[PDB]
RNA sequence: AAUUUAAUAUAACUAUUAAUAGAAGGUUACUAAUAAAUUAAUAAUUAAUUUUAAAACCUAAAGGUAAACCUUUAUAUUAAUAAUGUUAUGAAUAAUUAUUAAUAAUAAUAAACUAAGUGAACUGAAACAUCU
């Protein structure tokens, strides 16, 4: 009768208006993280409405979700993952070159 | 488009990156190092669980406004002042104490239990705990009432 | 001129320091035919399907619980002024993780029913016993 | 005649374990079920 | 002025807080110099906790049948599959392996 | 109260002589950390003898791969205090239970020395094949 897409959409209604979580929780509990998350300035094309981070290369789109609500009661309604690629580098000709780090 | 069409909540959950609401702290702003000091495993050992917990989050929350700064730092002026990198270094201190301190907790428990698994020294326990105060010499009439709801409690699973 | 301050060949490449290098470095995300795919250990979560698609597993999807009343008090740091307290234990040769130790706390815990230590109550105490 | 080929094989001497010694790293997947011969396998 | 300064034994210093040796000059270990005054101190910023809070006790072992920390919260305390930790034998085990 | 000679360092190798003994690397990141005990020494530092905590991924063999990746529910389950939303008209719930007993796991595995199997050719014989 309800497409699940609508569904989605009733649902994430019902968990704002209700006040819990916008999302459906995981069961792999997680007491004592120690990831680390890094906003940035805006750029050009993002709106106010917008805030990107710098997040651990193992991190997850629902990781940051579910990070950002329960430890500082933000909501991110549409995450979006841009993962950097790291270019060559050496300090000095007279050494081995190596990538620089991947940024999530 | 104009930003005088919006309405930015001064309590908006992303002023929690920062201090004060501060772009970055000065040298003023800063705790100086002389009156901060890292906690001590003898002090964590004896804070609750939720005590630890939620130290932890306080302590990632600070890490995460100092993780800004210092990637702004070292990124747009390209700074060498590690501050907030040594300052971030203790609050990780801090962290790993506390998961010491609970794997300790855990395993000392853990410890215990399979101690007084033991019939004997589980008879021996019980005969000098009833010996000592219980069954007195009619000197303690009330409090035994509270040393028995605490025998109860913590010897056997009854609340 | 690709330069306009360098008129004259004088060695600098188009783009780059050295045009050679070391190959034997591990490959990433950004590297391979469309087929490479390397992953950054971010995706336990679910099954894929027959067809292409992927269900979750919410069983195995990641939540940081966080306590229901936090303690707004305790500070990343603590007071300087405040020594650093240690601990001695005399008489138990497991220390911390020593079962006689638990039981002589249980003890002293039937008989006081949550006494504070001395340490915790005096701030200038700089070492106790247990 | 004497079996120089049979004599000169040598195997790894395993150690003897009690009822509370350490794991081994790896265990065999199924039980034993012959008798160790003493010169082992022919190797050449 | 002082030629030469020996260190004989230690000793807690509560004006500094801390353990320090005994700065004694060398020669006759009764004559002892004595550190320095520290500089007085005061706290003002938000992020030191009160002593009060800092040393107030709120655990207490308590019970010897219920953990006094949740299960799903040990793997974020120690590793449960650990390579570095390895257990003993049994009799199904030694059976296995004797010939 | 200085100033130079000769030895000595946690900071080189090589040869000999004499003693003693048969001991991780790489990748990058939710960085990979510790805690105590003992007697004899004018709340205690001798060190040195016992205990311990943590330690991600890869280095053929839990499965697979294009090394540091991926896939296998050790946060995986009979039992329990109550249940939302329903149980072909006092119990059994796809987000689960303060819980308690039972059940699969982790190949860092050097060199030199020794024994054994198979074993050349250059070369010498002033050529060459027996021989070497
Ligand atoms: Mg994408
Ligand atoms: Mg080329
Ligand atoms: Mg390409
Ligand atoms: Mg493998
Ligand atoms: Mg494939
Ligand atoms: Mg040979
Ligand atoms: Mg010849
Ligand atoms: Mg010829």
């Amino acid at each position: 009768d309800i497409n699940v897409s609508e569904k989605i959409y009733k649902w994430t209604k019902a968990g704002i208006e209700q006040g819990k979580e916008h999302f459906k929780v995981g069961g792999n509990k997680v007491y004592f993280p120690k990831a680390r998350i890094i906003l940035l300035r805006p750029n050009a094309k993002h709106t106010p409405y917008q805030a990107k981070f710098i997040v651990p290369k193992s991190f997850n789109k629902l990781d940051l979700r579910d990070y950002l609500y329960h430890i500082y009661g933000l909501r991110a309604m549409n995450i979006t993952t841009q993962l950097l690629h790291g270019k060559f580098n050496r300090m000095n000709l007279q050494t081995t070159r190596f990538r620089e780090p991947q940024i999530k | 488009p104009t930003t005088s069409n919006l309405r930015c909540p001064d309590d908006h959950p992303l002023w929690q990156f920062f201090s004060n609401k501060k772009f970055i702290r000065s040298a003023d702003d800063l705790p100086p190092s002389s009156h901060i000091r890292p906690w001590s495993i003898p002090e964590l050992r004896h804070k609750s669980f939720n005590d630890l917990h939620s130290l932890w989050y306080n302590c990632l929350r600070e890490q995460n406004v100092l993780a800004r700064e210092n990637h702004l730092l070292k990124n747009i002026v390209g700074s060498t002042h590690d501050e907030f990198s040594e300052l971030s270094n203790s609050i990780r201190t801090t962290m790993w104490q506390i998961r010491h301190v609970l794997n300790e907790r855990e395993l000392a428990y853990s410890a215990s239990r399979e101690f007084l698994q033991d019939e004997s020294e589980r008879k021996k326990f019980l005969d000098t705990l009833a010996n000592d105060y219980f069954l007195n010499k009619d000197i303690p009439d009330d409090e035994v009432a509270s040393m028995l709801t605490r025998f109860q409690l913590a010897i056997f699973g009854i609340s | 001129l690709t330069r306009p301050w360098k008129k004259y060949r004088d060695g600098e490449l188009f783009y780059g320091l050295s045009k050679v290098g070391n190959k034997r470095v591990p490959l990433t995300t950004k590297q391979g035919n469309k087929t490479m795919y390397k992953g950054t250990r971010a995706s336990g979560i679910g099954r894929h399907t027959k067809f292409g698609g992927y269900v979750i597993n919410w069983k195995k999807v990641r939540t940081y619980v966080t306590p229901d009343m936090v303690n707004f008090e305790l500070k990343p740091y603590v007071n300087a002024n405040v020594p650093p307290l240690k601990h001695e234990f005399k008489g138990f040769s497991g220390g911390p993780l020593d079962p006689r130790l638990q039981l002589l706390k249980i003890k002293e815990y039937i008989v006081n029913g949550r006494v504070q230590s001395e340490g915790a109550t005096d701030t200038s105490c700089y070492k106790e016993r247990g | 005649r004497q079996w120089r080929l049979i004599e000169t094989r040598k195997i790894a001497k395993q150690p003897n374990y009690q009822v509370g010694d350490a794991k081994p790293l790896h265990m065999p997947k199924e039980r034993k079920k012959f008798p160790d011969y003493k010169y082992g396998e022919s190797n050449i | 002025a002082v030629r030469d300064v020996s260190f004989n034994g230690s000793y807690y210093d509560a004006d500094y807080k801390k353990v320090m040796p005994y700065r004694c000059v060398k020669g006759q270990p009764d004559l002892i110099i004595p550190w320095p005054k520290p500089d007085p101190i005061d706290v003002q910023t938000n992020l030191a906790t009160d002593p009060v809070i800092a040393r107030e006790q709120t655990f207490w072992v308590d019970s010897v049948v219920r953990n006094p920390i949740p299960k799903k919260a040990i793997p974020s305390i120690r590793n449960p599959h650990s390579k570095y930790k390895r257990g003993t034998l049994t009799a199904k085990d030694i059976a296995k392996l004797v010939a």
